[PDB]
RNA sequence: GAAGACAUUGUCAGGUGGGGAGUUUCACAUCUGUUGCAGAUGUCUAAGGGGGGCUCAUGGAGAACAGAAAUCUCCAGUAGAACAAAGGGUAAAAGCCCCCUUGAUUUUGAUUUUUGUGAAUACAAACCAUGAAAGU
RNA sequence: UUGACAUUGUGAAGAGACAUAGAGGGUGUAGAAUAAGUGGGAGCUUCGGCGCCAGUGAAAUACCACUACCUUUAUAGUUUC
RNA sequence: AAGCUCGUAUCAGUUUUAUGAGAUUAGAGGUUCCGGGGUCGAAAUGACCUUGACCUAUUCU
């Protein structure tokens, strides 16, 4: 019971895999190195870009 | 913790005291002690206060600022356990601010000063008359830091104090932060500080001035609007008549057109 | 009730068995009930009373009214009655010390707190214009009710309430719950 | 021999337990912290009615101290002023001042926005305010 | 793993607490003195010692009531260890 | 798809006619009485010394 991630926030004081180690701003940071990726369906289509590569030309002004 | 050593507590109290006495620096650790059983409540006496206000009489300037830290942390309940709020009080104007003009201080703890003593008078009732003029020199927006020293003007401020010393105040105050060419924080403050004195003293305006600063309700900056707005709410509710048919909003007005006849 | 009469009757009785100690002996409440902190800031105040306290007052005042209360039976004072008084603090505080209450016309409290400023605020008989049961920091509060008039015991009892064991005493007389 | 009403054994109740199983993946702005922040105080969240009188912004000329701006007088001035910043509407006013009031009141139904309300809208009876009145 | 109950019987000696009945207390400094505090005030008097009027002190002491804390005395019983 | 009130004349991817709708003070100087140095000062709200920020006169709309 006190090896869990309830008690722990209620003893001490969101984002998937925070943990005793692995702090919010830590998860972000070792994402990086997987999730630079391309999103698609079932039959296979661009649902979302992967980062860095959006597709849409903006008003450059 | 079962019950409180008095044999012990009284016993290194003493020390505190005799530290104190040692004028170079040695109260730090009378002060920074104190302060720290204060907090986890195991010296809540009266004996204990008394070492602080020592040190708040003291000449050296981190053991003065220990005890001004202490007695604000609004302040806290030892102002309940203090045997003349109003002497030290007195005191300490006397002797830090106005009496030798040593300028030891610098302004980062003049205010903090400053800031005890308003907060000790506006809640105590206290009457020291020199305040309203130490504060005139420092009432001038081409000074550092001046919203802190205002906001603490207002904190002096009674029911039972002469309101003329108060009109010098605010009359400084109109001249120089309401006055012609001014920009639009400078006036919103000394309107925001005007109204928050005449909430604790209401005759230290006259109607006259209280009409050329309702002057400034459609004012388009939206800081000196709501600030007029304020002023105008609170004196709709305690001196009606000063302000103008305007200004009078539907309750004012009907109370006054009754009560007048 | 008239619980309170059975009580007041054999006070006034205690009136006449240890008679006189050459004064009068005025009446006296004491109130005591629980439920309330007052080191928080849960202040009362409330002034709606009417005695006898051997009345001995001091109105400052000027031309006009020292020469309306001469009569009266009064303490009266000019205004330079005060002003050649602020150089000795315990003189300036005996006359604080002496009267019961104090009061004064309406131009002079404006004046009177540059000449007796720190007295006569914190003693709590600061002076009111012409032409209390404060708690400050404890559960006891004792109030001067009358003289030797079972009314105004409860009169003032109801208003207490309103504010918010009582003991009603003389001035060496015993205790009546 | 040792030990002894404790240990043990039985049932409950807390703790630990990836060793193992199953599974998922509304606002300007002084007053405390993270960084130039989410939070705490206090501080705005707003005078409508119906009668009268009068014209605003700005510019020009002119008057001791008085000047670019202090108060006074005259001329021009369709709004360039104000009415909760480049826009509609309003000039014997929808604006400023003055007089009187507080219809921002109840009852009965009707319409538009909208099936839920609210909002606005007109409509009749009463108590009322206002002006000399029409009328509102 | 730690606690309760049961198995679980026969003896003894001690410590703490409930609960009542009591008993007394207060040095920051000045002040005759060690001032919880508050409110009534100028003697019941064995003494007129004294209380009032006199300093000094935020607060003034006799006399009598209130209701805060602190520390101790005893065990009808109550229990726990 | 199954039908049921009845068989009017109302209808129409159409036409016609009328009619509405910001930065620059170098050049002058005053202050900071919280930034004070300087020979001096038992002692001083000073001779003056600079860092300054301050109130200023400029330019565009």
């Amino acid at each position: 019971t006190g090896k869990k991630e309830k008690s722990r926030r209620i003893r001490e004081g969101r984002v998937k895999g925070e943990n005793f180690y692995r702090d919010s701003k830590r998860v972000k940071f070792l994402n990086m190195y997987t999730s630079g990726k391309e999103i698609r369906n079932k039959k296979g289509n661009l649902i979302r870009a992967a980062s860095f590569q959006d597709s849409t030309i903006p008003d450059a002004r | 913790t079962n019950g409180k050593n008095q044999k012990l507590n009284k016993s290194t109290q003493a020390v505190c005291f005799n530290l104190l006495d040692q004028p170079d620096s040695q109260g730090i650790w009378a002060t920074k002690l104190t302060r720290e059983l204060w907090r986890r409540g195991i010296w809540d006496d009266s004996r204990t206060v008394e070492i602080m206000t020592q040190a708040a009489l003291h000449q050296d300037v981190k053991i003065v600022m220990s005890g001004v830290m202490f007695f604000l942390d609004l302040n806290f309940s030892a102002i309940h356990l203090l045997r003349d709020p109003q002497g030290f009080a007195e005191k300490l104007f006397k002797e830090h601010l106005s009496g030798k003009t040593k300028n030891k201080f610098d302004m980062e703890q003049k205010i903090s000063l400053m800031q005890l003593l308003s907060r000790l008078i506006g809640t105590h009732k206290l009457i020291v008359l020199g305040i309203y003029t130490f504060f005139l020199k420092y009432l001038t927006p081409k000074q550092r830091d001046v919203t802190r020293i205002m906001s603490a003007c207002a904190q002096a401020c009674h029911d039972l104090v002469p309101p003329e010393v108060i009109n010098v105040m605010v009359r400084k105050i109109a001249d120089e932060f309401v006055s012609d060419g001014v920009a639009n924080e400078v006036a919103a403050a000394g309107i925001n500080t005007i109204r928050e004195i005449c909430s604790r003293a209401p005759l230290a305006i006259d109607e006259i001035l209280l009409q050329d600063l309702v002057e400034y309700k459609g004012s388009k900056a939206k800081g000196v609007n709501m600030a007029a707005k304020s002023l105008i709410a609170l004196y709709r509710d305690v001196a009606p008549e000063m302000l103008k048919k305007k200004d009078r909003g539907k309750n004012a007005a009907m109370e006054v057109q009754e009560a007048k006849k | 009730s008239s619980q309170v009469r059975e009580h007041v009757k054999e006070l006034l009785k205690y009136s006449n068995e240890t008679k006189k100690r050459n004064f009068l002996e005025t009446v006296e409440l004491q109130v005591g009930l629980k439920n309330y902190d007052p080191q928080r800031d849960k202040r009362f105040s409330g002034s709606l009373k009417l005695p006898r306290p051997n009345m001995s007052i001091c109105i400052f005042g000027d031309a006009f009214d020292v020469d309306r209360a001469k009569s009266c039976g009064v303490d009266a004072m000019s205004v330079d009655d005060l002003k050649k008084l602020n150089k000795n603090k315990k003189l300036i505080k005996k006359l604080s010390k002496k009267y019961n209450a104090f009061i004064a016309s309406e131009v002079l409290i404006k004046q009177v707190p540059r000449l007796l400023g720190p007295q006569l605020s914190k003693a709590g008989k600061f002076p009111t214009p012409v032409s209390k049961f404060q708690l400050k920091k404890v559960l006891c509060l004792a109030v001067a009710v009358g003289n030797v008039l079972v009314n105004q015991i409860l009169m003032s009892v109801n208003f207490f309430v309103s504010l918010l064991s009582l003991v009603v005493k003389s001035s060496m007389g015993p205790a009546f719950r």
